[PDB]
């Protein structure tokens, strides 16, 4: 009941496995390795959908 | 033969009917900058032919009591034709170079010069915890002469010729690019030196890529001749050069 | 069966040549409540450039996943006051500055905690100091809310029967504990709008959620001839976060562990004139 | 099973991930609720807007003023609005803004930037503003024939109240440290008259003019630092 | 799956027997700045043999894989000087000359980093030395530039919520971690040919690059009746190393921690005479 | 899980190899570039010639007088031009080169080396010379026909300035102690007139020579050590 | 996720496991494995390739 | 792949019954220099008999494998002298008796090393003894020869950037390291019938072979108000091993540890008589 | 990567497991599980072979 | 990992088999040479003859 998984490195120029020992969920590691994100909740927020080269208004 | 050597750079040519052959840096030779490897986001200038061609740097006199010179670039053509106009009008540049020196003399003249290019040579002060301004180092295409005996003034930089102002063996020099001038078989040295640095373009106001030094090992003789003197030349061609950020003129 | 397996850089810049059209993405409205959503691709020419820079380390997971310290208190091994050899402290978030403002940012949080203990001791001054003491031992308590509280170092309460505890001894690494999301509600919440009586009366503010019990310390059974004060810090980290509604940084100094009272702060700091750029 | 202890056994490093025993075991947590407003990412809050306090004139008794840009109707044929240092993390004008509370929780910073400015002056009130940015020099501009060889753009004034320069990512390095010193300069920020504001009559003789600032979707930080803005002296 | 698999020995030298001919190994021309390639079997007679030499320790991953001291410093727990009860030190690899020569014969590098601490403690000498005192704590905290610097050894500073810190009990082996390529430019680079402002002027040197932030160490709360001075050595050791541009090893004796500045040298010592071989 | 501690635990090696957690979690780091020269092996450095300072003549007023052989018109039939110790990582004239630096880092070696000559004098200018290479013994050599006995080559000067010396690696060990002694000598290595130096009318009657130092591709190097060429006795 | 791989020996006259515990690359052990080098870089930097045996010039 | 799998009893009597035959295995002649091979089945009626012995433990990887004490030293914290507060050993193995005679029963070895250092403490006596100090620590320091020595405790040379070093706390486990073969030569020599220079003169014997460098240790930076001493014991382990050319054990004690000399002893004890047997 | 052999036991009445963790073989534990041996080049170093049955001379 | 040390920790054994680190990373050894003589056990040198001082008479 191992994981592997790849480890943070570079672009141009890398496996750890991970193994957990007790009972509760909460005494895991951290899941530091999450990046999605969507910014359009809080940058538009309008409820009919405006094209940037068209006029605003 | 192998003794003749032609290079043609943008309106202007040189030809050497009496030389060895031509070392290229480190093995690279010079390039435009990658898409994968820039980081500035605008669109660069590339004045091709106006800013890639021969510029000759002015020219001194060898004598039977020379210790040697050095320059410094891109500081050395601050003012020669548009390469200089460019380099004040944009905040970055990028560019190789083509160093070509010519010292000619008769089959009865003897003597050996060094020339190398060294990447970051920064240099220390005459008198240890006193600074100098840059204008003991640098001032324009005017070639600064080293010293035989230990420099006193504390507003240059300490010119003792066997330490090359690095606190470094004159001697081992050698792992550098360079060539040798040995008069009784060579006339010029060539050297194409690619763009080095840690980090893709640099401000060319600021920042001294390389320093060109040309040292005499074994120093000039002659006899019953009415020639006192022999004057060398040098002459340096930007190749693949893009500037970045146009901004007021420095 | 033995083992079984298991990133995301900015947006490249495109290349863009010279244009003369109608669209005018450089002008907008701001009166819409909406952020524009320009690049400099759309104003100016520009090269093509690949980015392989990455926003790993703004994660609210690793922005959040630092331990800090959170409260720190001393007690005696042995003095004439009862009150002053052992630490009682209600549990809360808010006594500390800096991580105080690092949970404002946001409204509700909800995650894992992970709580780590330092102690050290040292022998107070005085007239005689010469003494042979073995290595002494420290117990950590945690009483949920309601639950009996000691009085005195040698209570019976300290005999935790279900009430969690651990015992350290000096010279070995620092105790460590895990601690899962134990709300009433579906989050935690760093501020209240609200009172407690549906009168609108009483307390009001943050002060009235805070439920989450107290924590006790002493020395077990060390009493030297000298006395020995010790000192422990408390370390808070929080695992598997996750947040929602964000707020302004606040501007001014905290004054008080359970209110937002302030003073008020100018905006920013002031310069010449509209014109100095020195 | 022979073992034997590496350096760092027993150490206490704030920033580490290990598993650790659960002191509540078997503990039932509440149910998840999937309340509005979930933020994954701190650069999602660095890329909304806010209000920039540019008018810093040591005279301001009113702390509101700060956040007006005067204009005349009257002016010298070419005259300078306003100028800037772009130092999002240190100059006092971005210093507290809603991006540099931000940028000032780390050390390292990258990408380009977008400055708005919204005129706020009566409707039938027109003008021309020339805005331009530039990169770093010995010298900042002094007149808008200086001003204008670097990176600008023309605003009109109309329909549309909202004029956008992207600020283009200029640098010689990958990134810039919040602390800018001298060798990471960013360069200055002006304005200035293009044409001039002209009014009819029975209008205000004067307008003002806002400026907010947010990060672009290339914008990017690192090396986690604390922020020096909030201290204490005692236990609160 | 469950397991996945993953030695250039020098040239050997080759039978050569006599030769008459036009082609002139021996011969060459140095003022092409190319160094030969001839070889023993090109000169005289050869036997046939098989060399195992290796070129391994020679790499330059384990030519700087050693760990090397570059910083010593000492505090007390106890004194009437503030500034003397902790510590506070510019990182930088020029203080040490061993470690600053090695790295010196490359102009830029790029490695990953692995830093060990050693701690210890003795007690000042005085008139009355007889006291009893538990184990003693250190915390070391880094603080990247611009952060906020402490002032005091109490001051609130210490209370680390981004910055990382390490907190060591005396006893137990040496603190150890890691740190990746923090430059922001891609490669360190030791010599830096360049002035600080645009117009040439200002901070000269390897000085204007240097902006790694700073280390700080404190004793967390010992406070003894008596003085107790404590030493701290730091050790540097390069991982993953690449590098570019070698340069010619330095010939004179370093004399500022932070430029280049030397006093002239003779080139190497001196015999009777040439022909002296004795 | 039982397990028990084995001698040499919680102690510190400095040339372990060890795995340590990271105080910058998910740092990203700066793309790479290929900047040119790169190097991965000190040997590759070891391979440049580099000038030899064989003239320590105990009166060299001038440093740079140290680089240059003099050489004479009119010579006694046979005369010795130089003679030296092969102690490349002990000898003064070896010592400060760039191939002795890198040998002083380590205290085994073993291999071939290369020294190469260029003759600085006039074009009209001619002559022989006698380069010989003697492995250990209990004289060195005192005339030209003692030297003649041992390895050798008969150097003509012509159009091309500059002949090779190859020293062949004779020895009884694998490897040789960098801080040789008498039980792993080396030999020595001497010059000789082989028919003298001609010059016609008008011409300087002196004239120098260089020496060029470097490793072949056979060499090696093992036990790294600390250098000893560098010392302080304060902090910096 | 384990790797094998040989040690170093003798010529004339063998296999030891690795594994990664940290998500970090920057935390593995250093890879003293690489013995790749070429000299040529800086002891023919020349333009034209120069046959030894030929004459130089 | 996962995993991958990987003795000799003496020789067995057999059966013999009378003989009477021209064969005579008991005559032999040594003048040959052969030792017989004779074997008892061969000259008296002898029953089958199976032997489960194994020569198991007379291997001379076991006959070796056992860790020996080859120095020990004593070196102060604190003392007016220089030179004794630290130790400067040249290594070798000729010290120490019984491990000397162990290894020169073979001409030539070959063998792997495992070292293991065991390091006391203990205050020295005073009239006056009250003091408190906390635990010490120990640095070990191998400098291959031609590298710079220190000579004080307090030098710079301490700061080992290339010399391998191990610093060692009081109260852990000893420290141990892993030596690879390290001579020059094929094989190490325990004897060396020669001389220095080629005339054949200067040094004699093994003393010209020894060039294997020194070990340097020292406090840390432990300075105690009043003296304390420490000794450190030196252990080796041969692993690996091979030997060559076996040599007659020693019979007269040894007198110097770089000399074979020696004083005559009698070959054995005496009795009473050729006769006696009680 | 584990090797499993036999451990020294008796004749008439045993597997353990081994695995490697440093890169440098110097670093192994001691094989003295070898019991080849072979006296007959000091106790017969002759050259012609002689027949113990056989007279000597 | 939970764990427990059992008894016998920390311990020196002068007879023990454990893996160490090595303190010369990397080091090449010499190659090997078949000298003549290798001698594989004791018992080897115990079956030569050897001449006994069988006369013991105390003058
Ligand atoms: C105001 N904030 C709200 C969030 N809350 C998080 C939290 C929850 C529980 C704990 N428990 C710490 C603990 C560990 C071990 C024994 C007893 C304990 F109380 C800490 C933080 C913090 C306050
Ligand atoms: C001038 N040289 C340039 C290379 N630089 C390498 C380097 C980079 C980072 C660190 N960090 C050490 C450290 C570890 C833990 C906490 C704080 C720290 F600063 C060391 C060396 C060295 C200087
Ligand atoms: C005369 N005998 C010859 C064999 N030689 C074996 C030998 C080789 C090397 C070492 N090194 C010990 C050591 C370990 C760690 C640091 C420094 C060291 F010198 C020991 C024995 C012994 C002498």
């Amino acid at each position: 009941g191992a994981q592997v998984s790849t480890q943070k490195t570079g672009a141009h120029e890398i496996h750890y496995t991970n193994i957990n020992y007790y009972k509760d969920a909460a005494s895991n590691s951290a899941n530091r390795q999450d990046f999605t994100q969507d910014p359009s909740k809080f940058t538009e927020p309008v409820k009919d959908v405006m094209i940037k080269s068209l006029p605003a208004l | 033969s192998d003794r003749v050597r032609s290079i043609t750079l943008g309106n202007s040519t040189i030809t050497t009917q009496e030389c060895a052959n031509v070392v290229v840096g480190y093995g690279r030779w010079p390039t435009y900058l990658r898409d994968d490897e820039a980081t500035a986001e605008d669109q660069p200038t590339q004045p091709d032919v106006a800013t890639c061609r021969f510029y000759t740097l002015d020219s001194i006199k060898w004598e039977k009591g020379s210790v040697g010179w050095w320059w410094k670039f891109p500081e050395a053509l601050s003012d020669m034709g548009l390469f200089g106009q460019n380099m004040q009008y944009h905040y970055l540049g990028r560019a190789g170079y083509t160093i070509h020196v010519q010292c000619n003399a008769s089959k009865f003249h003897q003597g050996c010069l060094l020339v190398v290019c060294v990447p970051e040579a920064e240099m220390g002060g005459a008198v240890v915890g006193q600074a100098f301004s840059a204008t003991a180092m640098a001032n324009g295409d005017k070639a600064y002469e080293f010293t035989s005996a230990t420099q006193s003034d504390q507003t240059k930089v300490q010119t003792a010729i066997h330490n090359a102002g690095m606190g470094v063996g004159v001697g081992n020099l050698t792992i550098y690019p360079h060539q040798w001038i040995n008069l009784r078989t060579n006339n010029s040295a060539t050297i194409v030196m690619p763009y080095i640095n840690s980090v893709p373009m640099d401000n060319m106001f600021r920042h001294y890529n390389f320093t060109l030094m040309v040292i005499p090992f074994v120093k000039l003789d002659y006899a019953d001749t009415a020639s006192t003197y022999v004057p060398i030349t040098v002459t340096v061609a930007p190749m693949c050069a893009e500037y970045n950020g146009l901004r007021l003129a420095q | 069966g033995d083992v079984e397996e298991a990133v995301v850089h900015v947006a490249d810049t495109m290349r863009s040549g010279p244009s003369n059209s109608a669209s005018v993405p450089a002008l907008t409205a701001v009166e819409t409540g909406h952020t524009s959503q320009v690049t400099p691709s759309d104003t100016m020419q520009t090269r093509h450039v690949k980015n392989y820079h990455s926003r790993s380390e703004s994660t609210v997971e690793n922005f959040l996943g630092r331990s800090a310290c959170v409260y720190m208190e001393e007690y005696k091994t042995t003095d004439n006051d009862v009150n002053k050899k052992f630490v009682a402290w209600p549990i809360n978030t808010k006594q500390m500055v800096q991580m105080r403002r690092k949970l404002e940012m946001f409204t509700y949080l909800r995650f894992d905690m992970e709580v780590t203990f330092v102690i050290t001791s040292r022998q107070d001054p005085g007239t005689t100091l010469a003494q042979d003491m073995p290595v002494l031992t420290h117990q950590i308590m945690y009483v949920p809310p309601g639950g009996p509280i000691p009085a005195k170092v040698d209570d019976y309460a300290w005999q935790t029967s279900t009430n969690p505890s651990i015992f350290w001894t000096e010279g070995n690494a620092p105790a460590r504990m895990s601690i899962p999301f134990i709300s009433i509600g579906n989050a935690y919440s760093n501020f209240y709008d609200g009172w407690s009586n549906f009168d609108q009366r009483g307390s009001y503010g943050y002060n009235t959620l805070n439920n989450l019990g107290h924590i006790y310390v002493r020395h077990v059974s060390g009493s030297s001839p000298h006395p020995i004060t010790s000192t422990i810090r408390v370390y808070f980290k929080p695992k598997h976060t996750r947040a929602w509604v964000p707020r302004p940084p606040r501007l001014c100094q905290y004054k008080k562990a359970f209110s937002v009272d302030f003073t008020p702060t100018p905006i920013t700091d002031t310069r010449k004139d509209i014109n100095t750029v020195t | 099973l022979p073992t034997m202890n590496t350096p760092g056994s027993t150490q206490f490093l704030t920033s580490d991930d290990f598993q650790s025993p659960c002191a509540l075991p078997q503990f039932d947590v509440t149910p998840s609720m999937n309340i509005p407003g979930e933020v994954k990412n701190l650069m999602e809050i660095a890329e909304v807007d806010s209000v920039v306090p540019v008018n810093n004139v040591q005279d301001t008794t009113d702390q509101m003023e700060m956040f007006r840009i005067p204009v005349t109707i009257n002016a010298p044929l070419q005259q300078q609005v306003f100028g800037l240092r772009l130092q999002p993390g240190l100059d006092s004008v971005f210093k507290h803004t809603l991006l540099g509370e931000i940028l000032n929780y780390y050390a390292h910073w990258s990408g380009s930037m977008k400055l708005t400015f919204v005129f706020c002056g009566s409707a039938m009130a027109t003008g021309k503003f020339l805005i331009a940015y530039s990169p770093p020099g010995a010298n900042p501009p002094k007149t808008r024939k200086d001003a204008m060889l670097g990176t600008h753009i023309i605003w009109d004034i109309g329909l549309q109240s909202s004029c956008v320069l992207c600020v283009p990512w200029i640098s010689q390095t990958h990134y810039r440290l919040v602390q800018q010193d001298e060798y990471t300069s960013a360069g200055y920020v002006t304005c200035w008259y293009q044409t001039g504001m002209i009014v009819p009559p029975g209008t205000p003789n004067s307008s003002s003019i806002m400026c907010f600032a947010s990060a672009c979707n290339d914008f990017s930080v690192r090396m986690l630092r604390d922020t020096p803005f909030i201290s204490q002296d005692n236990k609160l």
